[PDB]
């Protein structure tokens, strides 16, 4: 029921004043689940990419973080081939940083900042992280080609 | 009725202290020949607001856990002892949060640990 | 290049793997970097293959093992791998680190010292290897010359602990020495450095450091650890008082140091005796400047240990009489006032505890009450039913009341436990003088009677004994 | 007697919880297995029927008994822990924290006791819903690694027994990778 009151405001907030570069709606295919779309940031290789994310709310939300994965594939150091995201806000503490003070929109803003500023300190794809760290042009090419291949229409 | 009632305060630990102090010092000036309001006003040395509805209509005066006013009778009651947060909560929601934390420890009917928004010491007495 | 090493490891040892090991010589580095780039279990397979293929009977293999050790040690921190392969790498290296002479492991520990001083140890997960190395040096009965392997461990740990530690990696260093077979002097040097460090750290990074120090202290060094934490927190309190002439930070720290010293005193019935011995004021007649606002907080948390309750309470009581004798003698006497600097008195300190009590000190208050009713019960009046039998009893008793009034303002759950105990000593005795108790009760109620309409039944059930009471008692 | 006492009149006794526990410490410290079983029953009904604070005080008391300990006490305390986890793991789960800090004082415990102790911790760890608190899982993998990583046969066995016992518990596909890697490490250490 705390889930209900949270989803209610946030769904209305995300319909009227979502963060720029972010949309999230109750998915028509999966009406328990939500569809998010993060638009490619300018001055990054992810530009001209809209990446679909599936947003499942766990039953004890807001004590539990939302369940977020890229459905439209992305080549990233801290995002694996399966779309799984390495970010502390998506885990319960002491390891993770989740609290009900935060919301779907703040964590999607954190994900938008992660696409702009990849973390080489917490890599899921260690190949991609070494390439990002040492060989920016190769990473930028591969990530931009990745955007072009799957996030294009 | 005009006799003194059983009385207590919810609110900020730093806000409520002086009210309790002032009530204790003025309670002898309780008089059952005046009205309830006419005694409280001059005991507590204050006036009331008459329904501050228009200005702070959607200020977010909700739990800041479940984000609801009216959780099954429950009203936002438990607050932060902090000038920068002042964030109201519910009993149920703030217990369920604080019960989990590794930071939290329980005394007899008390739970110590961190306000969700500002991470400052907040106390909950069941 | 890897599959051949798997296939040479499949059948037999020291025939093909050794012969392939005298082919390349150049770059195992690139090999393990592309290996962590592709798959970690392949890297584990190769590590087993290389370490069986380079035995430590032969001397060519030891130096390949040394170079792969420097490689894997630097890549486990600086190279951000996945967690599972990190644990398997370090488990493997830890495992094969037994089969060695002394000096190769001594230079590996010198690599650790030289990394940890200046080298920003990017994670610090390589230090899990550190104890196992020192373990091998404790057990290597191959004699060295520079000496036994354990004496090399002495030298290395003395050079480590005397040398500078970075602020962020004193926690890791301490939790690691949790396992090393340490003597007294060794563990004294560990904790000497760790105590030195407290001041150049965030306050919120003291509680867990103190925790690991004390679970380590059980080896040698308890007096030292506690004298240290007392010293540091006493100085904080003095700084805070001179600046008032970070409150809710200092208090929320002290109040979780005390829990941590308390758990340990349950787990160690000796930690307590060394504490008490360190803190007993009544050593002969002498007031110590070990005692403080924190020093006392701690004791009043100790009072909830059944074994210490008594001994601690009786100390405080005796220290407090002692307080008042000292102060009385000074005030009657200018000769001493010229010489002595006005030291805070135990009375004043306790009351400052009582101000600080407000926050989070549920554990302290249940000791206060025990204390105050012990002051009043012992030094209530008797000879009418003079200075010496009167004033440090009067001031004892009148400490009592001040405490319990002050407490009754702020700890709203030990009301009906003050109140009900006052009344419990009111009603039945009526033979012992109870003047002081009703005086207390008057102040208590007066202050907030509205706060006895949260504990009211306890009075109205004491009115049922009003028939049996002498008249002044009843009227008063 | 004690069974029917605390099962019917809990509502009296809920108040006088503290006292019961200042009793229960006094029962275990003596000999005479019937006394020590009586002390067990205090602790059991004390965590069963009271509130959380008492429940929290229960586990804490058990922790002291194991850790500070002598043989009888220890054994009793572990038996009770097993009963408490199988009765109400969920309540026990939030007091898992003092249960983990046991591992800092394994210096005192005998290997049989060790099998049950790691058994408790792992049985608590692999509740499916508190993989959220895999905290203890990682820390237990750590202490296993260090014990296995020893010349001393005395430590080797502890790590072995703990590891094998954990593996059995998690064994009611990533889990299979852990167990295989675990057991392969044990084999290498043991070789
Ligand atoms: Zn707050
Ligand atoms: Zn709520």
């Amino acid at each position: 029921m705390q889930r209900a009151s949270r989803l209610k405001r946030e769904l209305h907030m995300l319909a009227t004043e979502p963060p720029p570069g972010i949309t999230c709606w109750q998915d028509k295919d999966q009406m328990d689940d939500l569809r998010a779309q993060i638009l490619g940031g300018a001055n990054t290789p992810y530009e001209k990419g809209v990446f679909k994310l599936e947003v499942i709310i766990p039953e004890r939300y807001p004590f539990e973080p939302p369940q977020i994965r890229f459905l439209t594939p992305i080549y990233h150091p801290n995002i694996d081939s399966a779309g799984r995201i390495c970010l502390d806000v998506l885990k319960l503490p002491p390891k993770g940083a989740w609290r009900p003070s935060l919301n779907i929109a703040t964590v999607l803003t954190s994900i938008q900042l992660l696409m702009s500023e990849p973390n080489p300190d917490d890599p899921l794809m260690a190949d991609i992280s070494s390439e990002f760290k040492y060989n920016k042009p190769a990473f930028l090419k591969n990530a931009r080609q990745w955007t072009e291949k799957h996030a294009r229409q | 009725p005009t006799m003194l009632p059983e009385c207590f305060f919810l609110g900020a630990d730093h806000v409520v202290k002086p009210l309790g102090i002032k009530l204790s010092r003025n309670i002898h000036l309780w008089d059952p020949e005046n009205s309830v309001l006419q005694n409280l006003k001059d005991v507590l040395e204050i006036d009331f607001p008459a329904r501050a509805i228009l200005e702070k209509s959607d200020f977010t005066m909700d739990c800041g856990i479940c984000y609801a006013y009216q959780l099954d009778g429950t009203i936002p009651d438990q607050v932060c002892d902090n000038s920068q947060c002042g964030q109201p909560f519910h009993q149920i929601c703030l217990y369920e949060w604080l019960r989990g934390l590794l930071t939290s420890r329980q005394s007899f009917n008390i739970i110590f640990g961190e306000c969700p928004y500002c991470s400052k010491p907040i106390t909950l007495k069941m | 290049m890897d599959q051949k090493i798997l296939s040479l490891a499949a059948e037999k040892t020291a025939d093909k793997l050794q012969e392939f090991l005298q082919t390349l010589r150049e770059g195992d580095l690139t090999n393990l970097l592309q290996n962590q780039a592709v798959k970690g279990k392949v890297a584990g397979a190769l590590l087993r293959a290389i370490f069986k293929g380079s035995p430590c009977s032969e001397e060519a293999g030891t130096l390949r093992r040394r170079k792969i050790y420097t490689c894997c040690i630097q890549l486990v921190e600086s190279g951000d791998l996945q967690k599972e392969i990190v644990s398997e790498i370090i488990g493997l290296l830890m495992l094969e680190a037994h089969h060695f002479p002394g000096p190769l492991l001594v230079e590996l520990a010198n690599e650790f010292i030289s990394a940890v001083r200046e080298g920003s140890l990017v994670n610090g997960k390589s230090l899990e290897l550190l104890p196992i190395i020192l373990t091998a040096l404790a057990t290597k009965k191959e004699n060295l010359a520079y000496l036994s392997g354990e004496e090399c461990k002495k030298q290395l740990i003395n050079t480590l602990c005397s040398g500078r530690w970075d602020q962020q990696y004193v926690i890791q260093l301490t939790s690691m020495f949790k396992d090393v077979p340490l003597t007294a002097e060794e563990v004294e040097f560990v904790v000497e450095k760790a105590l030195s460090m407290f001041s150049k750290m965030n306050l919120q990074e003291i509680p867990p450091l103190v925790y690991q120090l004390l679970v380590l202290s059980s080896k040698g060094s308890r007096k030292s650890v506690l004298e240290g934490i007392i010293a540091f927190f006493s100085a904080l309190d003095k700084q805070h008082n001179e600046e008032q002439s970070p409150s809710g930070e200092l208090r929320h720290v002290e109040g979780t140091i005390i829990l941590h010293i308390v758990f340990a005193i349950k787990l160690d019935y000796e930690l307590g005796r060394e504490l008490v011995k360190h803190l007993k004021v009544g050593q002969q007649g002498d007031s110590n400047n070990n005692l403080s606002p924190f020093s006392i907080a701690l004791l009043l948390s100790v009072t909830r240990i059944q074994r210490f309750q008594d001994q601690v309470l009786d100390l405080l009581k005796t220290s407090v009489v002692k307080s008042f004798k000292d102060l009385q003698l000074l005030q009657g006497s200018k000769f001493l006032q010229n010489l002595v600097p006005h030291r805070s008195y135990v009375s004043t300190m306790i009351l400052e505890v009582v101000k600080n009590s407000v926050h989070s000190w549920d554990h302290v208050t249940q000791g206060l009450v025990e204390l105050g009713f012990i002051l009043m019960d012992s030094y209530g009046p008797k000879k009418v039913l003079p200075s010496l039998s009167r004033m440090p009893n009067q001031h004892a008793c009148k400490l009592g009341a001040n405490i319990l009034l002050e407490t009754f303002k702020i700890h709203e759950m030990i009301r009906q436990e003050i109140l009900e105990q006052v009344l419990n000593r009111v009603v039945t005795r009526a033979s012992s003088p109870i003047s002081h108790f009703l005086d207390l009760l008057s102040n208590i109620v007066m202050y907030a009677p509205l706060v006895l309409q949260s504990c009211s039944s306890k009075v109205t059930e004491a009115f049922d004994y009003l028939s049996f009471l002498p008249l002044q008692t009843v009227q008063r | 007697l004690l069974q029917s006492t605390f099962s019917v009149h809990y509502l009296v006794l809920k108040d006088m919880c503290s006292s019961i526990l200042s009793l229960a410490q006094s029962l275990l410290h003596s000999l005479d297995q019937s006394i020590i079983s009586f002390g067990s029953l205090l602790y059991k009904y004390a965590f069963k029927f009271f509130d959380t604070y008492c429940q929290q005080e229960v586990v804490g008391a058990l922790v002291t008994h194991i850790c500070s300990g002598n043989e009888a006490e220890v054994d009793t305390a572990l038996d009770v822990l097993l009963e408490l986890v199988v009765l109400n793991p969920s309540a026990m789960m939030m007091n898992a924290v003092f249960v983990k800090g046991i591992l800092d004082y394994l210096d005192n415990i005998s290997p049989q006791q060790i099998r049950k102790l790691f058994y408790v911790l792992s049985t608590l760890a692999f509740s499916k819903q508190n993989e959220a608190s895999s905290h203890i899982q990682d820390d237990m993998h750590l202490v296993i690694r260090k014990q296995l990583s020893s010349t001393v046969f005395k430590y080797k066995l502890i790590g072995i027994i703990g590891a094998v016992t954990m593996a059995g518990i998690m064994a009611a596909d990533e889990q299979c990778t852990q167990v295989t890697s675990l057991l392969q490490l044990v084999h290498s250490c043991s070789e």
